[PDB]
Order: C-alpha cells, then sequence, then structure tokens
C-alpha cells in the first residue's frame, strides 16, 4: 500500500496521512487499521475497521476511507506524535498487507539544510588496493535527505551505501553515504561528487585525486 | 411375548456424536420402564410426560430412542426449553415433550489418555435447529462479512468442534452418554 | 497482557530457525495469531497467520519455507523457518489478530497485542575486525576515522583515548552487499591547532578482540 514517505506539522496543527491500495485492498473491505511506531519499539494499534479507536487512543486520531484510499488524521498535533505510521488492510483470502510507512515530524525548530563533509580515499586504503569515498551529512531538519553520487558527470548507483537518518542530540539529523571504488576508478576520474538533496534543494561536495 | 431391545441402544458399544445423533425406532415389543429405571444408577433419568411406573400402563404407536455423547456440563441442555450450543445447534427437544431423558457418566469408555477427539459437536450455525432436526452438513461458517470461499480462514470456521475427552478432565468436561425416549399401538407396558 | 518472543539469532543462507512467542494473559489456541516482520530501516510486512482448525496462510515471499504452529500445553506460538535467505533478515513480531467474536459487532481485522520482537540475521559473514583509515583534513578543520568492513556490530570509537569528545560526531554504521559494516567518526578541531596538537582515534571491536589506534594528520 502506498503512503507518503514524510509528513510535517507544527504543534497544534492538523495533519492527514493517506494510504492508497487497490480495488482488491482498501477498496473491497472496511478492514483498514493504522499503527504508530516509535524508534526501537513495537507497533501500537490506533485505528481499526477504518474508523474505530482502541480504548486509550485519544480521539485526536481519526480514520476514514474513500475509494481505494484510506486516511489518518491527527489534530492538536503534539510532540509525542512524531513517529512512524503504517496503514494495513485485509487483502482477500485471509491475507494482510501493510503500507510502506509514513514518518511524521512535529516541527520543533526551523528547517535546516544539511552540512556535508566529503573525504577521499586515504593513502593507506589505496596502498591496500581499495578505495572508499565517505560523505558525512549533519545538522539537517527534518530528517529526510536523498544522496546521489557522480563520477565526473555521470551518475553512479553501484557501490553506494547510505544510512537511514539518525537523530542528533540537538534533534536535527545525520546521515552517511559511502561509495566503494577501485583505485583505478579513483585515479582515473577527474573528480567525484556526493550530492545531498534536502527539501528539494541540493548541497554538493567534490573531491579529486 | 418378548421384551423391547433397550440394551441395543443403552449397552451399545459405540455412541454417535451429538451433531449426528442416532435415532432407533422401537416397536412391536413390551417395555418395562421400571426395570430400565433400576437397570443402573443413572446420573440423570427425568421424564416429562408421565413417570416410569405410569408408563408401564400405557401403549404407544412408536417409541424412539435417540442416543449420543456430550460433556457433563451440557447434560442440562437436553431438556425442553433449554438454550446453548447443544440444545440449539445439535439436538433440540419440542417444548411439548413427552418422554424421558437418561444420562450416565461415560468417562471410563469415552475418554483416552492424551484425548479422544472422535466425538464432535456443532459450534456454529446460522439459525437454531427445529425440534428433532438433525444437521450433519459441514459448510464453512461465515462469522463475518468477508467470503470464506469454502475454506477455513479469517472469520471462517469449520462448524464442528471436537471434545477432547481426557480421563483427568473435570466432571463438567467428562463424557456422558444420553438416551432420549420419545413416546408418540405396538409398544406397551 | 503480554507476548514474549525468543529464538532469534544469526544463521547462514539456507539455514533454519524456529521462533517462539510465549503468551501470558491471552490464550494462543483461542486466538487468530500472525507473524509480522520488519527489515532494518524498512516497513512492516505481514508474513503468516493461523486461524481456527489449524488453517494457516503465508505471504508469497515465504510460502514453502516458513511454517506457523502452536503448542497449547505451552501457550506458545511458533514460526519455523527453513531455506533462509539474506532478505529474510528482520525483526520478527508476533501479534494477536482480533476477529468477529472480539466484540461480536464488527469483523476486527487488526493486530492489537504485539510481541517485543526478536532479531533474525541471515548472513554468511564471519566475525571480522575492521580496517581503520585516517581521513586527513577557514577557522575549523574536520578530520576523521573510517572504520571499514567489520562484523558484527558494534564498534567503539573514541578520540585521544577518550579525552577528546567535544566536536566528535560518530556516525551509525552502514551495511554493504558484502554483509560487512562500516562507519566513521569525525572531529571538528580549531585549524590553528593542526600543527601543535595530535589527534588519534581509538577503535575497539570486541567480537574480534581488535583494538586499533590511528594518528590523523594533514
Amino acid at each position: 500500500l502506498t503512503q507518503p514517505a514524510s509528513v510535517s506539522g507544527s504543534p497544534g496543527q492538523s495533519i492527514t496521512i493517506s494510504c492508497t491500495g487497490t480495488s482488491s485492498d482498501v477498496g473491497s473491505y472496511n478492514l483498514v487499521s493504522w499503527y504508530q511506531q516509535r524508534p526501537g519499539k513495537a507497533p501500537k494499534l490506533i485505528l481499526y475497521e477504518v474508523t474505530k479507536r482502541p480504548s486509550g487512543v485519544s480521539n485526536r486520531f481519526s480514520g476514514s476511507k474513500s475509494g481505494n484510499t484510506a486516511s489518518l488524521a491527527i489534530s492538536g498535533l503534539q510532540a509525542e506524535d512524531e513517529a512512524d505510521y503504517y496503514c494495513c488492510s485485509y487483502a482477500g483470502s485471509s491475507t494482510w498487507v501493510f503500507g510502506g510507512g509514513t514518518k511524521l515530524t512535529v516541527l520543533g525548530q526551523p528547517k535546516a539544510a544539511p552540512s556535508v563533509t566529503l573525504f577521499p580515499p586515504s593513502s593507506e586504503e589505496l596502498q591496500a588496493n581499495k578505495a572508499t569515498l565517505v560523505c558525512l551529512i549533519s545538522d539537517f531538519y527534518p530528517g529526510a535527505v536523498t544522496v546521489a553520487w557522480k563520477a565526473d558527470s555521470s551518475p553512479v548507483k553501484a557501490g553506494v551505501e547510505t544510512t537511514t537518518p539518525s537523530k542528533q542530540s540537538n534533534n536535527k539529523y545525520a546521515a552517511s553515504s559511502y561509495l566503494s571504488l577501485t583505485p583505478e576508478q579513483w585515479k582515473s576520474h577527474r573528480s567525484y561528487s556526493c550530492q545531498v538533496t534536502h527539501e528539494g534543494s541540493t548541497v554538493e561536495k567534490t573531491v579529486a585525486p | 411375548t418378548n421384551l423391547c431391545p433397550f440394551g441395543e441402544v443403552f449397552n451399545a458399544t459405540r455412541f454417535a456424536s451429538v451433531y449426528a445423533w442416532n435415532r432407533k425406532r422401537i416397536s412391536n415389543c413390551v417395555a418395562d420402564y421400571s426395570v430400565l429405571y433400576n437397570s443402573a444408577s443413572f446420573s440423570t433419568f427425568k421424564c416429562y410426560g408421565v413417570s416410569p411406573t405410569k408408563l408401564n400402563d400405557l401403549c404407544f404407536t412408536n417409541v424412539y430412542a435417540d442416543s449420543f455423547v456430550i460433556r457433563g456440563d451440557e447434560v442440562r441442555q437436553i431438556a425442553p426449553g433449554q438454550t446453548g450450543k447443544i440444545a440449539d445447534y445439535n439436538y433440540k427437544l419440542p417444548d411439548d415433550f413427552t418422554g424421558c431423558v437418561i444420562a450416565w457418566n461415560s468417562n471410563n469408555l469415552d475418554s483416552k489418555v492424551g484425548g479422544n477427539y472422535n466425538y464432535l459437536y456443532r459450534l456454529f450455525r446460522k439459525s437454531n435447529l427445529k425440534p428433532f432436526e438433525r444437521d450433519i452438513s459441514t459448510e464453512i461458517y461465515q462469522a463475518g462479512s468477508t467470503p470464506c470461499n469454502g475454506v477455513e480462514g479469517f472469520n471462517c470456521y469449520f462448524p464442528l468442534q471436537s471434545y477432547g475427552f481426557q480421563p483427568t478432565n473435570g466432571v463438567g468436561y467428562q463424557p456422558y452418554r444420553v438416551v432420549v425416549l420419545s413416546f408418540e399401538a405396538t409398544v406397551c407396558g | 497482557v503480554q507476548l514474549v518472543e525468543s529464538g532469534g539469532g544469526l544463521v547462514q543462507p539456507g539455514g533454519s530457525l524456529r521462533l517462539s512467542c510465549a503468551a501470558s494473559g491471552v490464550t494462543v489456541s483461542s486466538n487468530y495469531m500472525s507473524w509480522v516482520r520488519q527489515a532494518p530501516g524498512k516497513g512492516l510486512e505481514w508474513v503468516s497467520a493461523v486461524y481456527s482448525g489449524g488453517s494457516t496462510y503465508y505471504a508469497d515471499s515465504v510460502k514453502g519455507r516458513f511454517t506457523i504452529s502452536r503448542h497449547n500445553s505451552k501457550n506458545t506460538l511458533y514460526l519455523q523457518m527453513k531455506s533462509l535467505r539474506p532478505e529474510d533478515t528482520a525483526i520478527y513480531y508476533c501479534a494477536r489478530l482480533i476477529n468477529h467474536y472480539y466484540d461480536s459487532s464488527g469483523d476486527g481485522g487488526a493486530f492489537d497485542i504485539w510481541g517485543q520482537g526478536t532479531m533474525v540475521t541471515v548472513s554468511s559473514a564471519s566475525t571480522k575486525g575492521p580496517s581503520v583509515f585516517p581521513l586527513a583534513p577557514g577557522g575549523t578543520a574536520a578530520l576523521g576515522c573510517l572504520v571499514k568492513d567489520y562484523f558484527p556490530e558494534p564498534v567503539t570509537v573514541s578520540w585521544n583515548s577518550g579525552a577528546l569528545t567535544s566536536g566528535v560526531h560518530t556516525f551509525p554504521a552502514v551495511l554493504q552487499s558484502s554483509g560487512l559494516y562500516s562507519l566513521s567518526s569525525v572531529v571538528t578541531v580549531p585549524s590553528s591547532s593542526l600543527g601543535t596538537q595530535t589527534y588519534i582515534c581509538n577503535v575497539n571491536h570486541k567480537p574480534s578482540n581488535t583494538k586499533v589506534d590511528k594518528k590523523v594528520e594533514p
């Protein structure tokens, strides 16, 4: 099921979080449920049968369905609602299907662009017939970035590993991206670049052998 | 000139499951209900039309002996006017019932170490049985609003449940064998 | 009240593992149950369910390889896994699935009681210590240590034996296709100090008894 990756709201505001399935999923049944999940913790049920709340769930949380799309609405948005939210639906024949998840941010400080440091391969790593590019990404808010690498001008997908964002002690976020490289590849190109896009604006750093 | 073969139903070796209760027609014989009454120490033997000694005076066109196994705490449901899974989904008496209900504990015969699962009862049904109706169908019961497509699954149940008669069961969960005598002239006292 | 899971661990591709979900305050044999799994950094995925009469259902990504079952004598649910693949690596939750008889009004169809979760890692990697590489470097210089290709987690990083903590950002690790982890630590120091003060990162990887010190120089 298809959910937005991210949703933002200021304290006291109202948000909505959509969940789109098919005529086979959300469309055919009134069995949509929603779950709240906090880092390191198990999911918690907050809505089932599209609209009903478990005992103990605040009526700031409400649910609806229209066509193939269910929605979760949170009013009076509090800091404690910053979490991941998952929809779920009966999928026919005693099976169940979850949405991909939506990360809800409760804005508690102004938006901040990522700070980017790019390190080229060290001498010792090259002397071991290996090479790694290290792109460290700091101080961004909210915690969603995408990372793209370029050898000279052409995009690179192979050899790229990027971490999930992680919350810093100041409640901004950090991330890492690594490009695994051949010594020849590193020496051969004139430069490499790691491009970090945050809120549709991109920060780039570039290194050269 | 000869007796009714009540031992053919009472002392039978195997008993039916309650959801598929046996009926045996009894006819063309002489029946002494006072020797049946004192034939054993039944935990239950309760008549609703008239009494045993009274019955040795009457004649009937036919007598029927229904027999089956249930658990102890359901023996109270084999009575006119009762409700519960047994009285409503398995074996139902007419409100205007003229006959006797006879039951005795069957723990030694019908339970087994690790459980006897041969005895079944109907747990789900879309409506109550009629008095003396027998339903042995085995459709998947649709408990909710989504289809079952003929298999067990979400809110879709096989309708029969087994007792698990173990010798160590509490007395309300031990097997009991039941005979119900119906009196609708071939059978006399 | 509670569902207490156990049995997770590390296993090689093509291996087998049995998860258990011990219940307390609910009866497993009287409930629809499910297993739901969550890969690191990913979403929930429904895996399996058991209903009445022993009926069981499975996700396509799991048919023929996993089997859900229960022991009533232990009030415990199980997930038996075989032919494990690397993409089966996940936290595995067990949950109770409410049904029509929960309130006898509606159909239910949601997971209201959840286990703690238990971690399952399917990898052929071996315990392996990291290679440590210095990342040599306005008013401030950023300098670093690359802690490359170790298994398993975790690794400890400090600077100048623990005396340098101001301006230190150690980043969570990444996982590579090889199955090995890497992470980095960077320290922002005044660039006026780069000729006078020394910078050493200290890396401790206990699973491999590996302790490394690396001087980070311009």
